[PDB]
Order: C-alpha cells, then sequence, then structure tokens
C-alpha cells in the first residue's frame, strides 16, 4: 500500500542524517580554527600558515559540492511530500540540525576566509619588514663590531713602540682619537636600529654574532684606552720635560737605547750596559756595576725602567732649604718674619697666604707677631 | 795729591761703619794708633768674634793690640806691603793709609767678585756691566773713568731709573754731576760722602784705592735692592705650585664624591632583577635602561677616566716638585673608585639579556592568556547547549518506532560531542602551559579549566546514561 | 711599557650569543574538506 510510497521517504531521511551530521561539524570546526591566533617569529612560521590556508581554500569548491549533494536530498524530501500529500510535521527525525542550519555555516565559512588571508598578508608583510631590521643590524654590527677591534689594537700598539719620539707618538694617537670621533656617527645610528628591532619585539638575529651590549663595551673601552693612553704621553713628556732633558736628546737616547737592544722585548742589559759606559766616560765599572745590579728593582734590568735610571744620577731639584734660606732673606736674617714685611715687598695677593697660614715663632729669639716661616715652608714640602 | 783723597775717604768710610759701632774718628793716623778704633772696625764690617783689645794707656799695650788686629788678617791671608805694626802706634800717614786699603779691599771688594776674579777686575766688571747702555759714560779704570762722574749717575738709574733724570746731565758739568750724586746717595741710599769733588775734577788722576772705596759702598747698597727678586720669583715659584697643586687636590676629592654618588644610587636598580606582571611594563624598564646606556652611563664613563687622568697628572706634578704623594680620602681613594666602579659594571651586563627573556616569556603569556578566554568561551557556550538537550527527559513518553528514531538522533549528539574532544584536550594543553609558565593568574585559569574538565566528564557519563535508558527501551518492546 | 700612576696604586703588575627557550606554538589550522593527507 502506502508503506512502500513512503519508504523512500524514510530512506531519504536516513540519507540526510548521515551526510549533514559529519559535514556540519567539518563547518563548526572551520568556523573555529580559521578564526584561530597565531604568532609567528619567523618568515617560515607565517609561510606554513599561509600554505595550510591555501590547501583549505583548494578543497573549498568540494565542500560547496557536498552542500548542494545535502541540500538536494532536503528539497527531494519536501517534494514528495507534496507530490503525494501525506501529512507529516516535515521535520528530520534523526538529524537535530536542519538545512537553514547548514546554509547559515556555510555563509559564515564563506566569509571567513577572506579574513583570515588578509590577517595571514598583514602578519607576513610584518615578518618581512622585520626581516629587514633583522639584516639591517647585521650589517652595521659585524662591520663596527670588528672595526672597533681594530683600533684597540692599532692603540695597545702604539703604546709599546721601540722607535719611541713622544711627540711623533702623540700626533699618531691624535689622529687615532680623531678616527674614533668620527665613528661615533655610526654607532649612534646603530643603536637607533636597535630600538627598532626590539620596539618590533625581535630576539632573533643568526646573521649576526654580536650583541648591541658587545658594541656598547667595547666603544667604552676604546673610548677610555684612548683617553688612557693619551695622558700616558702626556705624562711621559711632562716628566721628561721636568728632567731638564731636550726634545731631540731624547729621541737620541731612545736610539742609543734602541741598537743596545738584541733582546728586543727587554732591554739589552749585562755586559751591554757595559758597553755603554765604554762609550762615554773612564773605568769606575765595578762599583757602578753592583750598584745597577742592586738598582734593577727595588722590589719585585728593565728596557723603559733602563731609560729611567740612566736619567736619574743626574738629579738636581728645587726644595724647602731654598725657600725658607729666601725667607730669612726677607726678613733681613731673621729666624721669624713679621707681618708687615711679608706685604712690603711680595706681591699683595701672595703676601696674605702667608701671614694666614704662617705658625707661631716661639723660638729662642721670641718676639709677639713673628711669624715661623721654617715651619711653614717645611710643611709645604711634606 | 793721592794723600788728602786717601785721608777724606778712608776716614768717612771708617766713619760709616764706625757710626754703628758707637765711635767715631776724626784724624785718621791720631785714633787709630791705640789699636782701639781699629780692632773695633774690623768687628763691624767681618759681624764676626774677635779678641779682646787691651786698653792702650801704656806704650807695649797699643802695639799688642795692634798685632792681634795684625794676627787677625792674616786668618784672611792678604799679603803686606811696606807695613809694620810698631809704624800704626808711632803714627805713620803712608803706612796708616795703606793698612786701611788692605782692610777695603778684603771686606768691601774680595767678597764682592763672584767671577773668581781677585780685587779690582770683579769690581770693574760689575761697572761695566751695569754702565753697558750708557753712551756717555765709559769706565775703563779706577780713575780716569770715574774723575768725570758722570757714570756714578748713570748707575743710581740702572737700580732705580724713575729717581734720575738721566736725560738731563752731560759732560759740561762734571763737578756739579758729582755732587748731586753723592748727594742722592746721602740722603737716600745711606752712603756718607767720603769723595769731595772738587779735589778730584782738579787732579788729573785720582787714586784708585779712595775710588773703589766709594763704588764698592753702592755696590754693596743695591745687593739687597736686586737680592729681593731672588726672594720674589722663589716665593711666587712655591705659592704658585702649592695653590695649583691644592687647587687640583680638592677637585678631585669633588669629582670623585660626585662619581662615587651617582654610582650609588645606580647600582640598587641595576641589580633588581625581579620581573613586572604584564610585557608593557617590562619593555618599559628597557627603554629606561636604553636610555641609561645611550645618555646616561657614557658621561658617567668620561668622567672615571677624567677622574683617572686627573688623579695621573696629580701624582706626576708632586713626584717632579718633590712633594709628598697626594693621599686621598678613606671613601675617595684608588682602589674604592675602581672597586665601586666593578661593582656597576657586573650588574648591566645581565639586566640587558634578563630584561629580553622576562620580555619574550611575558609575550607569549600575554598570547596565550588570552587565547585561552577566547578558546574557553567557545567551548563554555557549546557545552552549555549541549547540557540542556539532555536534560530534557522527554523521551519517557514514545512507542518502539519514536525510540528507534530518538536513539540515532542521540547517537549523533555521541558523536558529534567526540569531535570537540581535542577542543578540551587543546584548552587543557594551553592552561597547562600558563601554569607551568608562572602566569599571574594561573590560579584563575586552573579554577576556569578545572570547571571545564569536571563538566565536560558529567557531560559524558550522562551521555551514555541517556543512551542506557533509550537502549532499556527499545529491548522492552522486542520482547 | 708606559706605566699608569692610577695602575700602580690600586696594584697592577710589574711584569703581565643567547640561545632562547624554545616554544610549543599552540598555532591551530582548519581542517581542509575530506582528509589531512591531501
Amino acid at each position: 500500500g502506502s508503506s512502500k510510497l513512503l519508504e523512500t521517504i524514510d530512506q531519504l531521511h536516513l540519507e540526510f542524517a548521515k551526510r549533514a551530521a559529519p559535514f556540519n561539524n567539518w563547518m563548526e570546526g572551520a568556523m573555529e580554527d580559521l578564526q584561530d591566533m597565531f604568532i609567528v617569529h619567523s618568515i617560515e612560521e607565517i609561510q606554513s600558515l599561509i600554505t595550510a590556508h591555501e590547501q583549505f581554500k583548494a578543497t573549498l569548491p568540494e565542500a560547496d559540492g557536498e552542500r548542494q549533494s545535502i541540500m538536494a536530498i532536503q528539497n527531494e524530501v519536501e517534494k514528495v511530500i507534496q507530490s503525494y500529500n501525506i501529512r507529516i510535521s516535515s521535520s528530520n527525525p534523526y538529524s537535530t540540525v536542519t538545512m537553514d542550519e547548514l546554509r547559515t555555516k556555510w555563509d559564515k565559512v564563506k566569509q571567513l576566509v577572506p579574513i583570515r588571508d588578509q590577517s595571514l598578508q598583514e602578519e607576513l608583510a610584518r615578518q618581512h619588514a622585520n626581516e629587514r631590521l633583522r639584516r639591517q643590524f647585521a650589517a652595521q654590527a659585524n662591520a663596527i663590531g670588528p672595526w672597533i677591534q681594530n683600533k684597540m689594537e692599532e692603540i695597545a700598539r702604539s703604546s709599546i713602540q721601540i722607535t719611541g719620539a713622544l711627540e711623533d707618538q702623540m700626533n699618531q694617537l691624535k689622529q687615532y682619537e680623531h678616527n674614533i670621533i668620527n665613528y661615533k656617527n655610526n654607532i649612534d645610528k646603530l643603536e637607533g636600529d636597535h630600538q627598532l628591532i626590539q620596539e618590533a619585539l625581535v630576539f632573533d638575529n643568526k646573521h649576526t654574532n654580536y650583541t648591541m651590549e658587545h658594541i656598547r663595551v667595547g666603544w667604552e673601552l676604546l673610548l677610555t684606552t684612548i683617553a688612557r693612553t693619551i695622558n700616558e704621553v702626556e705624562t711621559q713628556i711632562l716628566t721628561r720635560d721636568a728632567k731638564g732633558i731636550t726634545q731631540e736628546q731624547m729621541n737620541e737616547f731612545r736610539a742609543s737605547f734602541n741598537h743596545f737592544d738584541r733582546r728586543k722585548n727587554g732591554l739589552m742589559d749585562h755586559e751591554d750596559f757595559r758597553a755603554c759606559l765604554i762609550s762615554m766616560g773612564y773605568d769606575l765599572g765595578e762599583a757602578e756595576f753592583a750598584r745597577i745590579m742592586t738598582l734593577v728593582d727595588p722590589n719585585g734590568v728593565t728596557f723603559q725602567s733602563f731609560i729611567d735610571f740612566m736619567t736619574r744620577e743626574t738629579a738636581d731639584t728645587d726644595t724647602a732649604e731654598q725657600v725658607i734660606a729666601s725667607f730669612r732673606i726677607l726678613a733681613s736674617d731673621k729666624p721669624y718674619i713679621l707681618a708687615e714685611e711679608l706685604r712690603r715687598e711680595l706681591p699683595p695677593d701672595q703676601a696674605q697666604y702667608c701671614i694666614k697660614r704662617m705658625p707661631a715663632y716661639s723660638g729662642p729669639g721670641s718676639v709677639p707677631g713673628a711669624l715661623d716661616y721654617a715651619a711653614f715652608s717645611s710643611a709645604l714640602y711634606g | 795729591a793721592w794723600e788728602k783723597q786717601q785721608r777724606k775717604t778712608f776716614t768717612a768710610w771708617c766713619n760709616s761703619h764706625l757710626r754703628k759701632a758707637g765711635t767715631q774718628i776724626e784724624n785718621i793716623e791720631e785714633d787709630f794708633r791705640n789699636g782701639l778704633k781699629l780692632m773695633l772696625l774690623l768687628e763691624v764690617i767681618s759681624g764676626e768674634r774677635l779678641p779682646k783689645p787691651d786698653r792702650g794707656k801704656m806704650r807695649f799695650h797699643k802695639i799688642a793690640n795692634v798685632n792681634k788686629a795684625l794676627d787677625y788678617i792674616a786668618s784672611k791671608g792678604v799679603k803686606l806691603v811696606s807695613i809694620g805694626a810698631e809704624e800704626i802706634v808711632d803714627g805713620n800717614v803712608k803706612m796708616t793709609l795703606g793698612m786701611i786699603w788692605t782692610i777695603i779691599l778684603r771686606f768691601a771688594i774680595q767678597d764682592i767678585s763672584v767671577e773668581e776674579t781677585s780685587a779690582k777686575e770683579g769690581l770693574l766688571l760689575w761697572c761695566q756691566r751695569k754702565t753697558a747702555p750708557y753712551r756717555n759714560v765709559n769706565i775703563q779704570n779706577f780713575h780716569t773713568s770715574w774723575k768725570d762722574g758722570l757714570g756714578l749717575c748713570a748707575l743710581i738709574h740702572r737700580h732705580r731709573p724713575d729717581l734720575i733724570d738721566y736725560s738731563k746731565l752731560n759732560k759740561d758739568d762734571p763737578i756739579g754731576n758729582i755732587n748731586l750724586a753723592m748727594e742722592i746717595a746721602e740722603k737716600h741710599l745711606d752712603i756718607p760722602k767720603m769723595l769731595d769733588a772738587e779735589d778730584i775734577v782738579n787732579t788729573p788722576k785720582p787714586d784708585e784705592r779712595a775710588i773703589m772705596t766709594y763704588v764698592s759702598c753702592f755696590y754693596h747698597a743695591f745687593a739687597g735692592a736686586e737680592q729681593a727678586e731672588t726672594a720674589a720669583n722663589r716665593i711666587c715659584k712655591v705659592l704658585a705650585v702649592n695653590q695649583e697643586n691644592e687647587r687640583l687636590m680638592e677637585e678631585y676629592e669633588r669629582l670623585a664624591s660626585e662619581l662615587l654618588e651617582w654610582i650609588r644610587r645606580t647600582i640598587p636598580w641595576l641589580e633588581n632583577r625581579t620581573p613586572e606582571k604584564t610585557m608593557q611594563a617590562m619593555q618599559k624598564k628597557l627603554e629606561d635602561f636604553r636610555d641609561y646606556r645611550r645618555k646616561h652611563k657614557p658621561p658617567k664613563v668620561q668622567e672615571k677616566c677624567q677622574l683617572e687622568i686627573n688623579f695621573n697628572t696629580l701624582q706626576t706634578k708632586l713626584r717632579i716638585s718633590n712633594r709628598p704623594a697626594f693621599m686621598p680620602s678613606e671613601g675617595k681613594m684608588v682602589s674604592d673608585i675602581a672597586g665601586a666602579w666593578q661593582r656597576l659594571e657586573q650588574a648591566e651586563k645581565g639586566y640587558e639579556e634578563w630584561l629580553l627573556n622576562e620580555i619574550r616569556r611575558l609575550e607569549r603569556l600575554e598570547h596565550l592568556a588570552e587565547k585561552f578566554r577566547q578558546k574557553a568561551s567557545t567551548h563554555e557556550t557549546w557545552a552549555y547547549g549541549k547540557e540542556q538537550i539532555l536534560l530534557q527527559k522527554d523521551y519517557e513518553s514514545a512507542s518502539l518506532t519514536e525510540v528507534r528514531a530518538l536513539l540515532r538522533k542521540h547517537e549523533a549528539f555521541e558523536s558529534d560531542l567526540a569531535a570537540h574532544q581535542d577542543r578540551v584536550e587543546q584548552i587543557a594543553a594551553i592552561a597547562q602551559e600558563l601554569n607551568e609558565l608562572d602566569y599571574h593568574d594561573a590560579v584563575n585559569v586552573n579554577d576556569r579549566c578545572q570547571k571545564i574538565c569536571d563538566q565536560w566528564d558529567r557531560l559524558g557519563t550522562l551521555t551514555q546514561k541517556r543512551r542506557e535508558a533509550l537502549e532499556r527501551m527499545s529491548e522492552r518492546v522486542r520482547n | 711599557t708606559y706605566i699608569s700612576p692610577w695602575e700602580r696604586a690600586m696594584g697592577v703588575d710589574p711584569q703581565q650569543k643567547a640561545e632562547l627557550p624554545k616554544y610549543k606554538s599552540f598555532n591551530r589550522t582548519a581542517m581542509p574538506y575530506g582528509g589531512y593527507e591531501k
């Protein structure tokens, strides 16, 4: 009877339920994973996500075919219940997922696809711009980093020169310092690139081995090394000029030092110092040799030290006994001096420092207001 | 003529040094006879201790004292020329005058010569050196060159140019120029008039011993005026040296404490390795550390190696001037300054790296916490939805036909539930990572995840409890 | 070589790159229609 005509409706309703239910959770799983949150720190990580999205976009025509194939069964159900006018609820007793539900959910999947590729293309652009910053840093750090190392070595070499001239060493150091002052222009520009990288949240640079802190430390080291070594030259000149020896005579001593140097690293000494004594003066080499062997070092013969020990025996300086005698001739040969006397001869500016800092005489030939220049001058020299 | 000039000069020279001694002579050939005035004159011009002169009332006493004074002249060693100790007491005019010149030469002419030339050569050289720029002056001998007396006025311009009008003086009046030069010397330089002008200019050759005596007193007067220069240049030397070294010593203490204090406040900040709750706060910490390394440490690096060059030059200036070494304060020492700068640098190397490694770990937590929030809510709604359709126990009113249809509808509610298995697994996995990474809200993420997992278990058992109810209905009508 | 007053005073001798923790990215990809193998 009607059990044959109505059986086809049941076999259609079960084919719908068995096709629509798995397709529904595919769309439910696609709607969620399509608008999923991502974070990448490599160009390969965005290239893999864009590849996986192109694979999803590729199967969409096949998914639309199954979408129409599932709605074909749904339409054919409403077709045969209209064709044979059999009163029923027209709501699939097996699938609780209506055809309208699968239609609106497909529209949602359709709208998320253009969003996902525009968000992946935005992050690809971010990753491509970030890689440019990574490369920009490695371009300067791998050039500035080793440059600093070279100026460090150049300065370390100029502060260990055998052919020492001091005035030539100062002009060479003033040009190594001038190279540093015109290279800072590149380091402050590198600091700007480092800021652009760390502000882009980038801790990734395989293109370089040098960190910014490696350059920051190296630059401070170089800056404190040029300032240190320039002062060394100024100190050697200030002590040489105070020693009284002339500039040409100093270079002459450095030249005589250089040839009597077979050791090179150290000063050629022992019988070579005897060969310096034979050039000038006569004999006196038995007590003078023994004194130079004791004068090698007071505590634990040196190259620079040899130059200092030759210029040490020639000693002539101005001390306290010279100024105490000069204060006595001021006081007209008195063991004390008056405040009135100090301002009578000395310039008023320099006279007032004495009348204030000079102590009480209190000696054998005592007198009120008598200043003691013997204790004032002997304190100035320790 | 030589005796008239010796008598006036050697008397007023004796008077110039015997005014101090408290006695005066009038007749040089009579007052010196006893030897008392001669032994007193030697005590003053030398300033040394001399033997005791016997009073000389007796004839033998006078000679005994002249021999005492002449025995003192043997310590100097000066040669004796036609001189007798007896003829001094006798009153020999040529002998006494010649002996006075011996005394003037040894004490007022030999100690004058510093160019190792004895007596006249040392005094003449000084007269020629001091009268070199003067064109109208010519000094070659101590007699005809002194006779004009225009070079004596030039000598007073050589040390006091402000006191004399050199321009007015000419050779037309030798008498008046000599008179004027002796009045200036007597009224200001305290050199009494020993040479008479009228007598010298008339005579063709004046006595060299008398002229040399007058010049020696002029040299002696200007010896202390030029000695003031030695005293001024040495006091200016040691005062400028001690004032500069003391100023530079005060700048070391000033710069050492200023640097020491900046290191004191930037050391705790640099060694605070306690991270913040948000990546925004730590990224802020990185920018203020970036400002420190770009605009705060670089000048303090210059002031550290400026303190080194300043201390270096300070110890050199003291060493080259024989002054003792500079000793800084207990806290502002060399080892204390380098020691504090060493403490500062260790803290700054870790601080960079650490800050990034905190920023990155926060970056992940900030993302995974938001992702979890999003996945938890989309599941919470889905789970609530499926929970209610199972709570509707409307299946008890059904026939075997409706029951078998309801079983295939519940079969779909089972397979679709199993699809959301890895969704719940993902929620549990990303909450586990927030707990392992010490997220600040990992106590409330664990509650939201535990409640979701405890409900998912009940959802699953309730799913299988309703299948068993439908199966109990299908196998009921079957029999 | 050339001694410094600063070095002798403090006690000078007279004669002489970060591996980051790796992370399990929880990035998810939507299932393409059919299977995952294609």
